[PDB]
Formats: C-alpha cells, structure tokens, sequence
RNA sequence: ACCGCUGAAAGCAUCUAAGCGGGAAGCCAGCCCCAAGAUGAGUUCUCCCACUGUUUAUCAGGUAAGACUCCCGGAAGACC
RNA sequence: GAUGUCGGCUCGUCGCAUCCUGGGGCUGAAGAAGGUCCCAAGGGUUGGGCUGUUCGCCCAUUAAAGCGGCACGCGAGCUG
RNA sequence: GCGAGAGCUAACUUCCGUAGCCGAGAGGGAAACAACCCAGACCAUCAGCUAAGGUCCCUAAAUGAUCGCUCAGUGGUUAA
C-alpha cells in the first residue's frame, strides 16, 4: 500500500567545505547522499542527490590536524604494513580526508559502496566548477 | 635524464694502463626520435627514441602512421626517457663520455621456475642425517593457530629471472663512436643480443 | 637530566616549569634539572 | 599588567585590522596581535586596553604592548647584539656580510645573515649582530652562540661579554 | 519507513518529526499518523497544511 | 487503520476487519479524519463535519497462512494453520 | 629525546600558554622493482570507417584496420 | 569417537623493559676510555670445544656477539 | 548482588546462607554477548502509547533549551 519509485531525477547540489568543520559537513554530505528530504524516501535503492564538493583543501579541524588526526591504512599481509599519516599530512591528497571520512558515514554493503559514486570532491574552487555541467544547487552547510 | 638504447654484445679483456679490466661491449646504435611528450601534450616531459630497424613489409598500418608523423623509418622498439631532448636523433656521440659513471638496465636472463635455494638462497637441509627433505625444500611456512596462515610474500619457489634489473654506477672505459660501440666496465644484465638501456647515473656518489 | 616520577624542589632556585604538557624543573644547578617525562 | 607606551616621533602606527602596521627611520615594520586585544593611540602616548582580565586575556595583554614597544625601540634606534669569540685560535672574519667562524673545527663554520640583518666584527675575536627586528637578532646571534657553546672547563666558544660561566674544574 | 518520510517533509518546511508529531498531537483534532507519511509523500499541498497547522498549535 | 477507515478517496472496494453487520448494502458510515472533497484539505474535527458512507460488499476468509514456531536443541516444533476473516466495503461517502 | 629566539599571565624569571628555530641509523620523499581489476578501469600517438538483412528467418551475416590458427625455431618456458 | 610431547635443524615475523650502530641530559665529564638516565627498533647481532639439552662453562674473535612473544612459533616441513 | 568461611579481601576459584535470572525464557537494550537492565511471546494487522535504553551520519527519534566544567581527545585501559 505504501508508495513506490521514481528516477527521472538526480538533483546535482554543490556544497562548499571551506572553513566548515569536516564532521558537520560530513554528516550533511553523507545525508543528502543516502537520502535527505528524500523522494519516495525508499531503501531498496538510492535516490540521494549527487553531491559535488569544492575546496576540501580548506576544510577545518580543531585541536588536531597534527596531533590526533592520524588516518591509518594497513597494506598487504601486515608484515609491518602499518601506515599512518597526519591529517595535516593530507596536504598530499585533501580530497581523501573528506572522501574517506564520508564513505564512513554511508551504509557499508553493496548499495553503500554504490553510493560513494555520487559523492564527488575537488580540492579547488573555480577550476572545480568545470568538472560540473549539470545543475548545481549550491546548498551550503548551515 | 639523458640516455640511449642498445644491444649487449659480449664482454672481453682490456687493459687501461697496466690494469686488465673486463668490459661489456654494448652497441648503442643511433636512436631516432619518434615523439616528444610534453607536459602540455601528454602531461609530462619525455622523449620517444627508437632502435633496431624493421622491414616495412612487417609494419602495421597504425604504426606506420605513427613513425611517419616524424618521417623516421620503422624501428621495432620504442622507449621513453624523462627530461631529455635535443634535435635530430640520439647517438652516444657527445651523449656519454669516457669516464662517466652510468646505469645499465636490461632484462635478466630467465631461469624459469626455481626453488628456494636458488631463488632466495635459503639452505634446505641435511643430506645424510636422515630425511626426504634433502637439500632443497623450504622449512616451515608459518607458525600455528595464530597468524594461522602464511605471510604475503613468504619467499617460495617461483619463476626466477626474466626481470628488469638496473646495475648502477659503471665507468665507461671506452667509446668508439662511428660504430656506436661502447665499453662499460663490469657486467650488464641479460643475454647478448638483448636490449639494454644506458643512462646518466640515476644517483651516483 | 633527571626523569623522576616524584618531581619537587631541591634548593632556593628550582623553578618548576610546565612546558608542553610536561612538569619540569629548572634550577641554577644542573644536577637539579628535573623532569617527570 | 602593562600600559605606559613611549611612542616617540619618527615612528608611525597603523592599527588597520589585525595588521598593527609600523613605519620609522630604521624601516617600516609589522607586528600582528589578537583583535579582541584592544589598543590604539589616545592623545600622545599609547595603550593596549584589554576586555576581560585574569589570564587568557591578561597574558595576551602582557604580550602586545611589549611586542609593539619593541617595534618602537626598533625603527627608532634598531637592535644590535655583541658576541665574544673566546679561547685560543678562535676567530671571526667576514665575507661580504656573512660572519666567518674559526673556532677549532677541522674546517671553518660559515654563517650568513638572514634577509634583514647584518654581521659586524671589531677585533676578529668579538662579534656583532646588529638588526631591526628584536627577535631575529636574538633569533640569529643565537645560531652564532651555538656554532660553539662555552665549555664547562674553560668556557671557550661564543658568549655574551659579561657572560657568567664558571668552571666546573677538572683534574 | 513511515517515520523516515514523515519528517523528510516535516523538515522540508522547517519542522521535524519530533516536533511536528507532538503538534498534530497538541491538536487532538489531528490524529492520522497512519497514512500521514503518504500524505507527506504524495500530497505536498496537503502535508504543508498539517505542517503549519502544528506550528499553529505549537508556539 | 485500526478498523473503519477515514480519509479521502473516490469510492473503491477495500477490505477491513469484520464489520458485524452482515448481508450487503449495509450502509456503513465512518466518521472521517482528513480528506479533500474538492481539493479542500480538511483536518480532524473540522472534518468530522463531513463523513463517509460505504456499503458492506462481502465477507471473506483470508489467505491460509501457517504459523510455525521453533526452538533448537530443546526439540520444540509447532505447526498450526491460520487465516483472518474480513469484510469488503464499497466506499461512497460524503 | 634534547637545546634555543621573541615573551605575558606571576612590574622580575620562564624552550610558552600567541609565535618562531635547530634537532636522530627512526617517519615521509628520495634509490631499485611492481603498478589503472587505481570496476573511481586514467593519458598519448597512429590505423580502419560507417556496410548487408520486406512489418515472413526481429539479428546475426560479408568485411576493414588487426589478429588468431598452423608450420619452423628461441638466450622465453612446467602448460599456457 | 586423540589440541603429538623436550632439543636441534629450516623457515621466519613481532614487542621493547636496546646488545651494537644513530641523537641527547647529568657525571664525581680534563682528553682518551667509561657510568647513568632520556629518545630511538632501520639494519645487524661470528665460528668452535663439552652436554640431547634448553641453559651454562670454556677457546678464538667481534661494533655487538640483546631479552622476550608467536599452541615454552614451526614434526600433514625434517630430525628423533 | 548481599552475608560468611576457605584462598594472596587472587581466580568465569571453592564451600554454605539468601534474592533474582539462565537451566526449561523468545522480545528491546548492553557493538557482538545465558545469567546484567527493561520485560514473561494464544493467533492475525504496513494501526497506537510506553520500559530499559536513546534522538550528529552508519540505523528509529531535539546537532534540543538554560547556567556551569575540561582542552585533555580527558571522554574512549590503575595506583602510591
Ligand atoms: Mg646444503
Ligand atoms: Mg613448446
Ligand atoms: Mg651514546
Ligand atoms: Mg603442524
Ligand atoms: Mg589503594
């Protein structure tokens, strides 16, 4: 009895990570991806708006972007495959500090993985807006 | 940076003064330039050089197209060289110089499937105080219920050789241009007749 | 330097400092140079 | 607390933003500070008034003045410390500006003044770090006063003229 | 599924399930809850109504 | 809902719990809770005004469902048939 | 780890709470090797080109560029 | 209705309460040589005689000839 | 858990007293998890109010309101 599904949609909103605390921006980006105000607001498949992210490079952390924030990644058979990098150390690839901090807040199974696709981050500003030819409702944080 | 292409040819004795020095005669035939990759064309700087000649009746159409884009003459081998340049073609003349230390890199001879004694040294065991694990055969592979498995990488038997190898810092004893011949002290990788690539010392003393 | 767990004055000089997260001791005399860490 | 600001003539302040700009005879300087840290010229002299009072705030207070006060004595008269080369064959010469040590090392130590500081040498046994920014000068003669710290037995090396270094005394 | 939608519309105006619901509640008058989501999914015209209806029984 | 509808619509034959008044034609009246008779959105109480009239169409025996229960190791296996009765009612009300 | 410049809260003192510098066989980069199934599968240069099949055989069928099959070998190799 | 037991050999890998190399504070640190504590596991850490030994004793050297963990690591790997 | 002995006021230790639950107990919560916490499953229902616990995102619900505390990531492994 409860309502079915659409498709003919795919809102292409555009947040901005400048100065905003990674976490809050995260939750938001994460939410509009899984299903913000939601269309049929249905599980089975994603209807969660595609999210473009600019700047990134200038997101924000608090007491640590040197201390604490240690992104870890343990390679092949752990024969000393223990790799850790400072979040400041993510002056190499800021696009990941987000990317891989939001995939976190998204479901973790089949669909979920299918979901990082819509998220699309860029550590720039203008130049980014180039890899952007559809709508772009810039729905900033709060 | 700089560098050329060539065919290994053999080694032999040679006295420079009163010291007998072994060398590897390498034929670094002239090398045409068939494409200059630019940080603004292909996104990074580099040169496409070419080597052995190839009969035209053997050249794919697509390849001709390429080679013609620079009126070269089908080679059979093309390779790149980052941050390299000049005009015309590439021959050791002025490129390398007697005394220069260099880095020759070829493809190692191929040993096929080799056990651990010969692929990693290992040590196998006994030969008399009891066995069936005579000389070769590795020992144990792991430990037990903990890391109840084996490590990624544990050296084991496997195709040995047939790899890219680069022996660093080699003095160039003698250069006989106009024969595109070149004698490097020491020993370069792979079989005679094999391709070899010589270059500035990637990082020498 | 002295890395003791129970750091405290030793003579009318010891200027118990508190640098980066650590409780320290700086006195004219060096054998007095203390430090919890 | 601190307040008395002797801001004599030549100088020129500019609390334009967080950029507490400066200009004087020695040369135009610059010295940031907190914003909430209040300060501007009231009549003749100057003052850095503060919001709250106790720590967080009073610290920054006992901070800014002294800081600015330095920009003053700077453009006004400029800084210049004087070092002492001491002990046998210890000696400084010079290359353009670059101070040149020679204090018992198998080879010689070559120093080079940073953009906006100059070395000076009277007798090749006495050093002089003259400059503008109080800090740097300190923050550089420092590097000289390191190429060789005085020893606890004959206090050789570099030092501060009336440098008080007693000898532990050996055998 | 119902509660999820009921407030992705609730918040579509400036409310949110939590609030919204207690409101219709504040108005014994209102008493759907069952089909409420659907009303919020298909009839936006309607759903708004109930939305504002609550704020107008709220503060 | 929890028996006897409400809301808007256009008059369709829907199934609900048994209504007691057997036969057919049994003109049924349901209060109302919300609806839009002319896009006129009408909420509670202010809707009680309007109402719905539906007629009992037929009485039915749901689709046989089996109620099976189970706990392991303790033996315990339970098989039992089931199916809930209803009443068809053609909507038609104000 | 340790040593320091400018410096308040404690009109002094202070490697410090603003700030700044030096500093290990260790960390990161660097060296050699693998590497886009990096399914987010990237880039560049060149070649072939726009065929045929009636609502009865709805799609595969001739083909280009190119390659495989097969033969004869190899400093390649268990087989591939 | 079976989780093979001591030692060795082979293969390793990890912790650090570091044996040696690296950086430091204090020393009762003259220099040379040490002591001690702080930081630091990258890599390295010999060959023999006696004993099943593990250990330990000894020879001859070494920068050093570290201590522990992984079913007192490892018998569908060998020994026995 | 509470009251005792035994035991190092050690043990998912042992022996008694006594209450509760598991055993013969599903459901929600405590990541996972017999017994802890809230609760005792006659069957059906795309209905409703609550318990314990919770209301940034992964999951349901205030990133709620007011006055404070700590900058430690304390929170999210102890003491003299
Ligand atoms: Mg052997
Ligand atoms: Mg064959
Ligand atoms: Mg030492
Ligand atoms: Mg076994
Ligand atoms: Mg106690």
């Amino acid at each position: 009895k409860t309502y079915i599904p659409k498709n003919d949609e795919q809102n292409w909103v555009v947040v901005d990570a400048s100065g905003v605390p990674l976490g809050r921006l995260a939750t938001l980006i994460a939410s509009r991806i899984r299903g913000k105000h939601r269309p049929d607001f249905t599980p089975n498949m994603i209807q969660g708006d595609f999210v473009v992210v600019i700047n990134a490079a200038q997101v924000a952390l608090t007491g640590k972007k040197l201390d604490d924030k240690v992104y870890t990644r343990y390679t092949g058979y752990q024969g000393g495959l223990k790799t850790e990098t400072a979040r400041e150390a993510l002056s190499k690839h800021p696009e990941r500090v987000i990317e891989h901090a939001v995939f976190g807040m998204l479901p973790k199974g089949r669909q979920g993985r299918a979901m990082h696709t819509r998220l699309k981050v860029y550590a720039g500003e203008t130049h980014p807006h180039s890899a952007q030819k559809p709508q772009v409702l810039k729905t900033q944080p709060l | 940076m700089k560098g050329i292409l060539g065919t290994k040819i053999g080694m032999t004795q040679i006295w420079k003064n009163d010291r007998a020095i072994p060398v590897t005669v390498v034929l670094a035939g002239p090398c045409p330039i068939v494409q200059r990759k630019t940080a603004q064309t292909d996104g990074y700087e580099a040169v496409q050089i070419g080597y052995a000649p190839k009969a035209e009746r053997k050249v794919n159409k697509p390849m001709q197209g390429h080679f013609a884009k620079a009126g070269v003459a089908p080679t059979r081998i093309l390779r790149e060289f980052r941050g390299f340049a000049p005009d015309g073609d590439s021959v050791n003349v002025d490129i390398f110089a007697e005394g220069e230390k260099i880095d020759a890199t070829g493809t190692s001879k191929g040993k096929g499937t080799q056990g651990v004694m010969k692929r990693w040294n290992f040590a196998g065991g006994p030969a008399s105080h009891g066995s069936k694990k005579w000389h070769r055969r590795p020992g144990s592979i792991g430990q037990r219920k903990t890391p109840g498995r084996v490590y990624k990488g544990k050296r084991m038997a496997g195709h040995m050789g047939m790899e890219r190898v680069t022996v660093q810092n080699l003095e160039v004893v003698e250069i006989r241009a106009g024969e595109n011949l070149i004698l490097v002290k020491g020993a370069i990788p792979g079989a005679n007749g094999g391709l070899v690539v010589l270059r500035s010392a990637a990082k020498a003393s | 330097m002295k890395v003791r767990s129970s750091v405290k004055k030793m003579c009318d000089n010891c200027k118990v400092v508190r640098r980066h997260g650590r409780v320290l001791v700086i006195c004219s005399n060096v054998k007095h140079k203390q430090r919890q860490g | 607390g601190k307040q008395p600001i002797a801001v004599p003539s030549g100088v020129t302040v500019n609390a334009q933003d967080g950029v507490f700009k400066v200009k004087g005879p020695k040369g135009e300087l610059t010295v940031p500070y907190n914003t909430e840290l209040t300060v501007r010229q009231d009549g003749d002299q100057l003052l850095v008034e503060r919001p709250s009072d106790a720590q967080k705030h009073r610290a920054l207070h006992g901070l800014t003045r002294t800081l600015v006060a330095n920009a003053v004595k700077g453009v006004s008269d400029g800084y210049t410390i004087n070092l002492e080369l001491r002990g046998v064959g210890f000696r400084a010469k010079l290359t353009g500006k670059a101070l040149e040590m020679n204090i018992g090392y198998s080879h010689p130590v070559i120093i080079e003044p940073p953009a906006g500081v100059t070395f000076a040498v009277p007798e090749p046994t006495r050093i002089d770090v003259s400059g503008i920014d109080k800090q740097l000068v300190g923050q550089v003669a420092a590097n000289v006063r390191k190429v060789r710290k005085p020893d606890a037995y004959h206090g050789k090396g570099v030092r501060f003229v009336g440098e008080q270094i007693a000898l532990k005394a050996g055998k | 599924l119902w509660i999820q939608r009921i407030n992705a519309g609730a918040r579509l105006h400036g409310m949110n399930y939590s609030t919204f619901i207690n409101g219709l509640k504040r108005a014994n008058i209102d008493l759907n809850r069952k089909v409420l989501a659907d009303i919020a999914a298909r009839e936006p015209e309607a759903f708004k109504a109930l939305v504002d209806a609550s704020r107008n029984a709220r503060q | 809902i929890q028996t006897g509808g409400k809301q808007y619509r256009v008059s369709e034959g829907d199934v609900i719990r048994v209504e007691s008044l057997q036969g057919e034609a049994g003109d049924k009246v349901e209060l109302k809770a919300l609806f839009v008779g002319g896009e006129q959105t009408v909420f509670g109480e202010d809707a009680g005004k309007y109402t719905v009239q539906a007629e009992v169409v037929e009485h039915g025996r749901g689709k046989k469902i089996y109620i099976r229960k189970y706990k392991s190791g303790v033996q315990y296996r339970r098989r039992t048939g089931h199916r809930q009765n209803f009443t068809a009612i053609k909507i038609l009300g104000i």
